[PDB]
């Protein structure tokens, strides 16, 4: 939330996501390169 | 034939000598280190109702 003076955080939400397979072998152990985005399923819910 | 004559005897051994004296034994220590201290910290929540 941006104030007139200051920015408070309203929250902050801190996940762990899986890094796939296909991104481990065709991304980490081939080019040593992740993806900037996480796409993984959490609480039954795909999340990008 | 004739009778075997004394044999030379055994002695008692000299004993130990030992030195009288005053002992501290240490060991390794395994105990962490202890000491004061104090926090100072703020509980920030926000709450969204």
């Amino acid at each position: 939330w941006f104030g007139h003076r200051y920015s408070q955080f309203m929250g902050i939400f801190e996940d762990r996501a899986p890094v796939p397979f296909e991104e481990v072998i065709d991304k980490i152990n081939a080019k040593g390169v992740c993806r900037s985005t996480a796409k993984y399923v959490r609480n039954n819910m795909e999340t990008t | 034939v004739q009778f075997e004559q004394p044999r030379r005897c055994p002695t008692r051994p000299e004993g130990q000598n030992y030195t009288e004296g005053i002992a501290v034994v240490f060991k390794e220590n395994i105990a962490p280190y202890k000491f004061k201290a104090t926090m100072y910290y703020k509980d920030v929540t926000v709450s969204q109702v």
